[PDB]
């Protein structure tokens, strides 16, 4: 029965810009003629 | 008064959480929400009327 030393004591990822897009779920618009007669 | 000292604390200075205030994120606006969809209701409505 001898004491020892036998207590050994021993002690920024990735940092970066980041951008962000998300899913469009607009919808598209664009123009439309419509020709037509009225007969009354 | 320059005989020196001895400095055997051992630091534990652990550092408070600091507070968050987290937002409310919005992904897509209302105004996209609506403009989302083929077919408008109102619009139908309104050339219906």
């Amino acid at each position: 029965i001898r004491f020892e030393r036998n207590i050994v004591c021993t002690s920024d990822l990735d940092e970066g810009i980041m951008v962000v897009y998300k899913r469009n779920i607009v919808a598209h618009t664009f123009k439309v003629r419509v020709y037509q007669k009225v007969l009354t | 008064s320059s005989i020196s000292t001895v400095d055997s604390m051992i630091a534990l200075d652990i550092d408070p959480l600091e507070n968050t205030d987290f937002r409310v994120l919005e992904l897509y606006s209302q105004k996209e929400l609506r403009s989302s969809n083929v077919f408008d209701l109102e619009e139908i409505m309104r050339e219906f009327n």
